């Protein structure tokens, strides 16, 4: 009954991702989940092997497939999206942008200081050019004004 | 169907290779699943992070040389300016060109020669380098050019002498000639012997020595010509090919139906890494079946 | 809709844009999610029959279980 | 159709007419609504299609409970 | 279910928004309305992460895209 | 269905630009704009190519041909 | 029907009538709008077309949606 | 049951194909695409072949077809056409000759620097020709001034 | 509407105009997409309909394990 029980989990599951998957569908630069099983066996000294049924089934792992989703045009040029590999870099606090993570979404606006921020007010990390040469002398990240 | 290249299906009899550590391919286990990612060291995982094991091709050889299992990696860059040691270069001559003088050719008088042609190579360390090729009709033998080479560096344009090369003009240049049949086919080039280049940053064997700024000296370059004609079309730069190479960033992996897992860099170069183990045992019933 | 670096995943690489293996930014535009309504219908469809039979499967246990015990 | 202005916001910043960053007055005209009927139609038909698969979804999930409630 | 209530939830958030800018098209200055999502994860002290799903999807804000509309 | 949408958008900007035209028929000095738009396809890092269709269309920009008009 | 200088434009660069590569200056006489009606209510009929295409393959695509969504 | 969703899978698959036709009906030197499918059967050892159903539809590849297309004409002269088999050079950069695309549009207009640059001021890729003789010297691409 | 040569593809061929194997270049004119309305509206009712087929097919698969469940 414990294998018929694991199936009943696993099945749960792959239901759940499934919703989850499908709730998210408005949500900007989401990307779906796959759930991923992997068989049940045991491993004991003496097993007889031939004469020994399945162990159930468990999970192995909740993919993060990162495939390039389609994209939407808004007109409004605050709206940044990153065509082919790469992330957004938002700061939680201003004077901390060593605490960052990583993002897809590009709904950006000026805050009440001319900072870029997200909806929940993180702030955009960015590099500072040179006045006249091109490339960017600092690599580190800053909040951009 | 997923859509994503990195899941794999072995279609027919075979099983995936798997090794537990990366450092141990001898301790393996066979798998049919194929959900496959790069981990952080870029290496071809499963989801319990258990590296896959393959082989290792010849850089030109579609062959395999060594069938020992190693685990596959994917390099993001191709990390070694590779020097041009051959190049290809096949034209066709014009039967209609007007003669020259072979003694007095001159690379900075464009009228003693017939055609030039010009080119890019690189040296150890990457550097560009621009290589002008000199075509000139005999005039005392029918059917009969010579072919000079200058390397145009940043001091200038210095003129690179062929070790074995039948044309020496009165400055000291060294060229060599091309010979061609009735029907306007090859016949012949440099009497026979390989067109091998003196070094090119070498005093000891170049009296106009190049620049390398800081690249090998002693690099040489063989030039395979053995496509080139002499017909009554004019003069036509059909096809240039060498071996070089410069640094670059991965760009695309695909994989072919043989297994073999290529990718394409910035630069251009469709190197192999490899390519995927497949098992086969006589009698898969008795196969003891370990977890996932 | 965010991530961070941890062991697995590696350390983060900074770099430009349309720089190396790095893609290109547009202005005036937004990502949506990279799902098919589809696909995510069928594999729901599929879910609900693995699970009812999963569940016939336990029935079946608890029937022959109790079948037993009525001896 | 009147705002006003929030800690978020800032603080009012009063000018004049076509000077700085502020625009210019324009009498004998009105400001319409800056809303596409395309677009706003289009969302519509996309919204009912996700909250249709969104109640599929639902609907499978209650099946799937009343299914093991039966055993 | 809870993540398909939460579906739900935004795509009738997502309808309303969408049915107020439908009806204020004649009003005068309107300026419309966007509505913007995000995911929900989980943050516990012992996460499994790769055997733990998604949590739903939560309403972000309702944008006020302030572009200049036509002049009558 | 967003690549049938991309194209919505791409021939009601075509439209629009044609009829900002025929609407500055009699304005003096005026010259006139063409539409041009370009294709949509992605460059993942690992992309099928071959079993991978198109991404839509978009625009590219609204020109301003300044070709000499008619004298009066 | 005015036109200020840019950084893709370049700069202005300043000049007499009918000197280097400027035209000529004629006074009675004024500018049209360069267009062509003609061309102009092709390119409508055109884009109706190609509008009502693609209208067509998004009724099309949500029809198909529909039809899974009744399994 | 995998099957039928390989035939779903193809049927969408072909109709994303003509989605995307009918959307790029107005983009300058679109070239239309074509699906091809492909059928599926298994390779296994002892395989009964006569008692053994098919295993669906695989999608083969997705087609490039590049027949010639209508012209139109705008009697505009920086704008360029190719007639027969032939495309056009475009570089990212001006100084990186090397670095270049493949294009067919000829939606040209000169920068600020005089040079012929395509809609996303992409530099359009040429020869050097000698002053008197009508033959091009050499052959390597350089933008055009 | 760009492309790049790769490994299939061969390598690029470099020549003038209306020499060889090339064209001719035209000036003032430009290329529309090759493509056909008619058929590809037709092209897309067909794969409608074979999407309803699959649709119905899959349908009848569901159902008969269903009616298998219940005994």
């Amino acid at each position: 009954s414990y294998v018929s029980l694991s199936g009943l989990s696993a099945a749960q599951l792959d239901l759940n991702t499934t919703s989850n998957n499908i709730a998210n569908a408005n949500t900007y630069g989401f990307k779906e989940s796959r759930a991923e099983f992997a068989d049940v066996y045991s491993n004991s000294l003496f097993t007889n092997a031939k004469t020994t049924p399945g162990g159930g089934a468990q999970a192995s792992q909740v993919a993060q497939q990162f495939h390039e989703g389609s994209s939407i045009y808004t007109n409004n040029p605050m709206d940044l999206r990153v065509s082919g590999t790469g992330f957004f870099a938002v700061a939680k606090e201003r004077l901390t942008p060593q605490q960052n993570e990583l993002t897809r979404n590009g709904a950006f606006h000026l805050n009440k200081e001319n900072y870029m921020v997200t909806a929940n007010d993180e702030f955009l990390l960015g590099y500072q050019v040179d006045p006249s040469s091109g490339e960017v002398s600092s690599y580190e990240p800053q909040p951009i004004n | 169907y997923t859509n994503n290249p990195m899941d794999l299906r072995v279609s027919g009899t075979g099983f995936f290779a798997v090794a537990k550590e990366r450092l141990t391919p001898q301790q393996n286990e066979l798998t049919r699943n194929g959900a496959f990612h790069l981990n952080k060291e870029n290496y071809m995982v499963t989801a319990n992070d258990e590296f896959l094991l393959g082989y290792q091709v010849d850089p030109s050889s579609g062959e395999v040389s060594s069938y020992e299992p190693q685990p596959i990696n994917i390099p993001a860059e191709f990390g070694k300016p590779k020097q041009t040691a051959n190049i290809e270069v096949g034209v066709n001559l014009p039967a209609n060109g007007d003669l020259k003088d072979p003694t007095q050719f001159d690379f900075s008088d464009p009228d003693t020669y017939n055609r030039s042609t010009s080119s890019t190579i690189y040296d150890s360390m990457g550097q560009s380098y621009k290589l002008t090729t000199y075509y000139l009709k005999d005039q005392t033998q029918p059917n009969t050019w010579n072919t000079y080479y200058t390397v145009t560096d940043k001091e200038g344009e210095k003129p690179l002498n062929v070790a074995a090369g039948d044309a020496q003009t009165p400055t000291g240049h060294v060229g060599h000639t091309m010979k061609f049949n009735n029907d306007g086919t090859l016949a012949s080039l440099n009497n026979g012997q390989p067109i091998t280049s003196v070094a090119l940053g070498d005093p000891a064997t170049n009296t106009t020595p190049v620049d390398m700024n800081g690249a090998d000296p002693a690099q040489t370059l063989n030039f395979g010509l053995g496509s080139a004609t002499q017909f009554a079309a004019p003069f036509e730069l059909t096809k240039f090919d060498e071996d070089g190479a410069t640094t670059g960033f991965l760009t695309k992996v695909d994989f072919d139906e043989n297994g073999s897992v290529m990718g394409t860099y910035s630069n251009g170069e469709n190197v192999t890494l490899g390519r995927v183990a497949l098992v086969r045992v006589p009698n898969e019933q008795g196969l003891d079946k370990k977890g996932g | 809709t965010q991530w961070d670096s941890t062991q697995f995943s590696g350390d983060k690489i900074w770099g430009e844009s349309n720089k190396g293996s790095f893609g290109t930014i547009n202005n005036g535009m937004l990502e949506q999610s990279n799902i098919d309504m589809t696909q995510e219908l069928v594999d729901l469809i599929s879910a609900q029959r693995n699970f009812q039979a999963n569940s016939r499967s336990l029935e079946v246990h608890n029937q022959l279980q109790q079948n037993i015990l009525q001896i």
